[PDB]
């Protein structure tokens, strides 16, 4: 398959001995650091490192196909490693934790974006009309997980979704605040006459491939939907924010939503229709393998997660995270609102090797995963 | 004229409404039984008998209905019978202009959706809508005018089985103020239950979503308001609600009309 | 296998588990 | 041990108390269907079926029913298959011990006079009984233990217009979402409310009832607990009250 | 022992019989509802709970049902439950020694079979057999032993829809002798209507046999027979029935019981 | 002309009369269901379909029912409907020149008031009054014109347990004289039942009367009148009912509507 | 103008047709609810309110019913407010030309007779009618016009106890074809049951009638028709049925008036 | 011992299977019907009556049932009088290792889902799943074991409207095979109605789905098993159906049980 994709990923950042730190004179010392060891920075893969909002900011080079954008993500990842790395080995410099987050559970939200280059042509009412109860439904493949429940997280309880709870409007313009479930952002950075660029920034940052791998190639395969002009219109939502929370906040994927129709739908249900009609159109079309192979894993997902949850434990993030959070619970007896849970959710995106509680199920063999270290640390000095 | 047509589980309202917009009233007004296998031929029978002269002077009809295939006969009758009249037919979810903020808005009853659009067309402000009907409604509206919501409870009636345990010797018994809250005899003590238990029963609910939910307290200017039949049995032993609009329904079911239109 | 897993994994937990978690501010982004 | 009988129009409580006086309590208790047209010979396995090794250690009965063929079948019952027992068999208006200030004391129901006899049994001073049976009942005893009657309501129940019934439970809120929570939120809400509303009204309106006067509420019956937490006017819940008023009865008459 | 069960459209009478011939004597009887959709499981249920140590001591079963779906059920339940005890089990229009002189033999009830020959096995003569049930049934026997026919009127009950308008707040009236038939009050009036009027029903339809009938005039010898739950209140009040008969069913299903086997 | 309605538990009679005094006749007459739920609103629907152009030439009206509501919503459509006639409504225990001798006399059924006051106009002696409705009603009045009180018992009809049991395939038994007292099928049986137990039950309580109330023995001079839409039916079957007046009930309405005017 | 009422246990439709033999047609059809305790007024108001101007232009009225106490009354109607029109009412097992092959013709219906009188009329060879009401009926006419019987099946329904679960809060699934015989919720389930679920009973009851019946097989002319409310809905669904003839039992009643006349 | 209980809407199947995986056999069961309203204490009784002995022998339960207020109440009594025994108790939605591929897998009843459960853990390939019970519930399993939907229909029964007009002279049809499709007297026609149109209706819906659904076209292999009450009735009369599993859902409840053990 063949749509230009990109990722931007805002990466949280401590330091944990120095609560008075400046977030900004942190993320700017990351990067400089990174550059020097190298050598607005743009890396050699083609990348951007930089500082936005407070955070560091990596860019992915464009990709075409998903699985090219899933190993210069973790190829992101990795620069971020190596750059709290050379910026510790510093004598007398103030230790730099890094994690591939969205929140600080205290109502602070900070993005990662995904951009789809789509045809000027088409009407951008059909994509907010056909893309909405995907974006809603897809969280329970790609949902990351969060402890917590509510902006502030006053309320006790696993979700799917970080992003979730900053969700307000169903399309926006602003990505700081009241976010949206479409984003309306336009600036193409190529010919505006015949290309778009689609903005999306519901997405919780992934760090199980077959996560990013499916958040990726089925968005593409979807917006693919849109543009032939196959209909959806039997799929819009009576209430598409309330439907975020009310999928999010169900981790048994039992919950449903009203459908206009007053039909009401599992989130399990909406992916398995649109994957349906994505199955249709490809098999319409001349043979794509990658295009085939993520249908085949998006189906594989879905059969697993409707048979039980935990039989993605070792391909997806937010059962794995839930594997380790119930664990916990049942080992120590705790209740949702225990520190030590929170701190699990928290360290499960730790970018460090030996301390990221994913790294360490990714080390032990208890995840799954599609590329090899060899290609990420490859993309890690090379452009795609 | 505007034939007007609310059908509920148990009784259906016809009016006639003569005038637009803020000068629309009410002319002349019918209760009779909801009966839920009528069909279109029967019902054509008795609207043109409750109606007579004025039936070739409608310029339009309006119509909800809590139960659908009375609606769906509704619809066969008022194009066979009155086919040069415009209708609109009101179905559960209608889009009114007032937004439904609850899970399922096509599972919402047309009857508290027209209620609550008319409430705030008077009111403009957050209103709190009582209907005394055989179930009592009580919907909640925003200051912005969004449906939010409410809670459905039984209508006022005396204990059924307290009638149903008193034998034909003594059906149920009226349903009438009693002369104490303390009965000093069964008819008097059913009496006391219905009317002042659910005059307590209506207080407590107000009073629970003004004291519970966000933008309804004491100190918010909330428009209470109450509607049907039962509605001036109840009013004087109410201290929570401030208006009586008998024609809350019918004025709703215009502004629907007069919007589609 | 479970009990393997929640060992090794809470050999790594940070110490203090309640500070280090009030510690974490984040500034808002996009 | 008393074998003690609580016949309702809808359910039936049967309990067997040991001890005496301030000494009796419930030591087993049981609820079952009441079929208005159940024989003697029917009632007899059933309650044989609930008390079990129990039935050789009866040393006694007492029985109330708002259901009189049920009384009926009742006193037949425990003559034929409990002949040695004494048994003692509640009617409407009866006299035990508490008087009965109303028009016609031969109507009032027998569940109505033995809850205010317990609960003046227990408090001693002006009190307002709410039992939550099939009807709500809201009765009121002087200071001096007399009757002075009350009121009576429906039951807790779904609203029937809004065929299998909604389960009767509370919602999260008291402004329902949909369809379940709205009726939820209606009956337990509301009927919470009008008891509330009455016992106030009585409160306000029946002299030696006020907020400044000493005054015991109290409530019994199967959906008291339910409402409980939404009330405000009732400080007490005995849930034994009925069957202590039959063993009070029982007392009095032995 | 024998086991004999009757099923009626709304109450079945259970009884146990030692004995055989004349010495044949019902020793237990108990009475139940039927619940014309028990299954044979439930059955066997209340059928052991109520004969208790006399479940082991069963020597033969005799049953008859006026609803049939009730046949099937005991049947079955025999079959499982009593597998060694022999079985004779009744259907209308049944060859018990008794010819059923009508129309269509196979529409007549078994119970009106089982009683009058009972009735006639005691009587040897010509007989009219009353059965209070759920209905009246009054039996004609000739003298030779045959089953003529008869009449089937309502039960004695109140009037329904006196009792019906009665309300809830009343109570039931009870089935009972009032002090007069002039009452003074609704109860007393439909106490006087029931018990009375059905003693006056009892009255004509034996008087009507025996003044139209070929061989039941005053004039012959003719053995009028009572039997039934409601019998003893209304025995009182008859003038034209001479013998009360509590166990004529059961008599009727041993004579059966025997005569097949 | 008066229109006279009496409304009973199961249908309602509607009259048209004609003249004053004894010159007064029923000139027309209906019968309809009585509907308990039935609204002002389609009760004019109705009585305005019955009467047709004598509408406006009403001068009076006079109604009662045994049916609270029923009477209700009468007042109410006479009010709206009718509103330049004068009309008289009943009550229970109404003085019409009739003493009630019984325990409360608020509680004694406007139609057994009527029916005795018409009785005992057009006869001015004791008599004992047999209406067939809904329940067969037996009132008595003493030769001074004192209503002493009476029976009610079960309509006529065919046993309830034989017909539901009778089952659909078979269809319902018609309420029709047999042949023969002694039925030789089903339906013979049912029909000999209802048909001549219910006259023996009618004799037996009029003679119970004669005999054990002073003042009605057979020496005594009574009249025996029979009124309703079953009996027709009856009385060739009947011994002790000497009269049939369709119109008892009309009758006595227009005599209570010209007492009160 | 001839008036054909046609009476079933649940609705009754009305017709006016006009001109004779080949030319009748169907000018004006009406359908109502059968009430089964109406009375001979409460029908005549519907009737003529129905009819309007051309009650003076009726040349005569047939009609038959199911229910036979409507046809006592439809008789007692048309002969008071109808008395200068013939009129030919007709019973169950009626001598119509058509004869009945079955072991008691007097049981059966008059629609299923008139129904097959007017296919056989119609298409002058074997037939099979299938009538979709509140049963469906499959009748069977052999080649000389001879009625030999048929089978009768529920009507078409959702399930009763599926509805009945469901519960207040959900309202009634209506009756209409889903998308897909596999349903993906309960209302397509329930629907999928209803539609394709009957058009298979039908559909086996034809199919087995044609292998078994000597005479029906596919090798045979035979006419398989439909007629009744519900058939165009599942007459898409169906395979053996080859024609639809919405006013089959009108004409059958038109023929039968015109044979008694 | 294991003791399963399944709870439908009309009845419930208690059932006692020892060993263990595909050792397990129903050694006991029991039917009895379900009563909405039962009370822990009543159950209790039943139980324990029906099991006896075994009663000390069980090592565990697994229930499930359609009516949500049952299952309450089997929570509470095995608690109570169990409270040493591990039980399972199973929920509309349960996931079973059984995928829902429907909209809203919470309104899936868990008998479907257990049926479905069970065919797969018989057969391991594609299945159609006939259940005949209050309803007809055909369910649709894939050869990966996913449940796909499926259709409820009416269960199996004589038509009602012809039952209820046959009047109680004549309830109960003894839905039983008759001699021919085409019925000749009507107890034959209704019973052909029944019989032969539901086997039709099963044998319709099972082809449109294997002539519709793809992987379940004749030349697939599909499993067509039957369950349920009445399924031997109509196994006689049915093309598409190739078992009979009687302990279906039974063993279905044992393997819940054993996933979760």
């Amino acid at each position: 398959m063949q749509r230009i994709i990109g990722t931007e990923v805002e990466y949280g950042i401590s330091s944990p001995s120095d609560p008075t730190a400046n977030p900004i004179l942190t993320s700017t010392q990351a990067v400089l650091a990174y550059a020097a060891a190298a050598g607005n920075m743009i890396l050699t893969n083609g990348a951007r490192l930089y500082v936005d909002h407070a955070h560091p900011e990596y860019s992915a080079p464009e990709c075409t196909d998903p699985m090219d954008a899933v190993i210069w993500d973790k190829a992101g990842e990795r620069v971020m490693e190596a750059a709290a790395r050379h910026v510790a080995s510093v004598p007398g410099a103030a230790k730099l934790q890094l994690y591939k987050n969205n929140v600080d559970g205290k109502g602070a939200s900070y993005g990662s974006h995904e951009n789809y280059l789509m045809s000027r042509q088409t009407p951008f009412s059909a994509v907010i009309a056909g893309l909405t109860p995907f974006m809603v439904s897809r969280q329970v493949v790609t949902g990351s997980g969060r402890v917590g429940i509510g902006p502030s997280g006053d309320e006790p309880g696993f979700q799917l979704s970080q992003r979730a709870d900053y969700i307000e409007v169903e399309v926006g313009l602003e990505t700081t605040l009241k976010r949206g479930i479409i984003n309306t952002r336009d600036e193409p950075h190529a010919d505006a006459d015949k290309y778009r660029r689609l903005h999306v920034i519901i997405g919780d940052a992934n760090l199980a491939e077959t996560s990013t791998y499916l958040k990726l190639g089925t968005t593409s395969l979807v917006l693919d939907l849109i543009e032939e002009g196959v209909d959806l219109s039997d799929l819009a939502l009576a209430r598409p924010v309330h439907a975020v929370h009310v999928i999010s906040r169900d981790p048994s994927l039992r919950a449903t939503v009203a459908l206009a129709d007053g039909r009401e739908l599992t989130a399990l249900a909406l992916q398995r229709i649109y994957l349906d009609r994505v199955a249709k159109l490809v098999d319409s079309r001349d043979p794509d393998p990658r295009a085939s192979h993520v249908i085949e894993t998006w189906a594989n997902v879905l059969d697993l997660l409707e048979r039980d949850p935990m039989e993605c434990a070792e391909i997806l993030d937010w059962p794995a995270k839930l594997r380790l959070l119930e664990g916990f619970r049942q080992r120590e007896n705790l209740t949702w609102q225990a520190p030590r849970l929170h701190l699990v959710d928290l360290q499960y995106s730790d970018v460090r090797l030996d301390k990221g509680l994913y790294n360490r199920l990714v080390a032990r063999g208890s995840m799954k995963r599609l590329v090899t270290e060899q290609q990420v640390l490859d993309a890690v000095e090379n452009p795609p | 004229m505007l034939l007007a047509i609310d059908v509920r589980n148990t009784h259906t309202v016809v009016g006639l409404l003569s005038g637009m917009k803020e000068h629309a009233k009410v002319v002349q007004q019918w209760r009779i039984r909801t009966e839920s296998e009528v069909t279109a031929d029967e019902l054509a029978l008795t609207i043109d008998g409750l109606i007579g002269e004025d039936s070739e002077r409608l310029t339009g009809t309006a119509a909800l209905s809590t139960v659908p295939s009375v609606l769906h006969e509704v619809r066969i009758m008022l194009d066979q019978y009155w086919p040069s009249v415009p209708h609109v037919l009101i179905e559960p979810g209608v889009r009114t202009g007032i937004p439904l903020l609850v899970d399922n808005p096509k599972e919402v009853g047309a009857d508290r959706i027209v209620n609550c659009l008319a409430a705030y067309d008077r009111f403009r402000k957050a209103a709190i809508v009582v209907d005394f009907g055989s179930s009592i409604c009580v919907d909640v509206v925003s200051a912005k005018g969004e449906f939010l919501g409410g809670a459905i409870a039984p209508g006022v009636q005396v204990s059924s089985d307290a009638a149903a345990a008193r034998s034909a010797a003594l059906r149920r018994v009226e349903l009438a103020r009693p002369r104490s809250v303390v009965g000093k005899n069964t008819v008097e003590c059913m009496q006391a239950g219905a009317v002042f238990g659910f005059a307590g029963l209506v207080d407590g609910l107000v009073g629970r979503i003004r004291e519970d939910v966000s933008g309804f307290s004491v100190d918010h200017d909330v428009a209470i308001v109450a509607t049907g039949h039962t509605a001036p049995l109840l009013l004087p032993e109410l201290h929570t609600v401030d208006h009586y609009d008998q024609h809350l329904t019918l004025q709703g079911l215009r502004l629907v009309f007069e919007r589609n239109l | 296998e479970t009990d393997d897993l929640l060992d090794e994994i809470d050999d790594v937990l940070e110490e203090n588990a309640e500070d280090f978690v009030r510690a974490y501010v984040q500034k808002g982004g996009q």
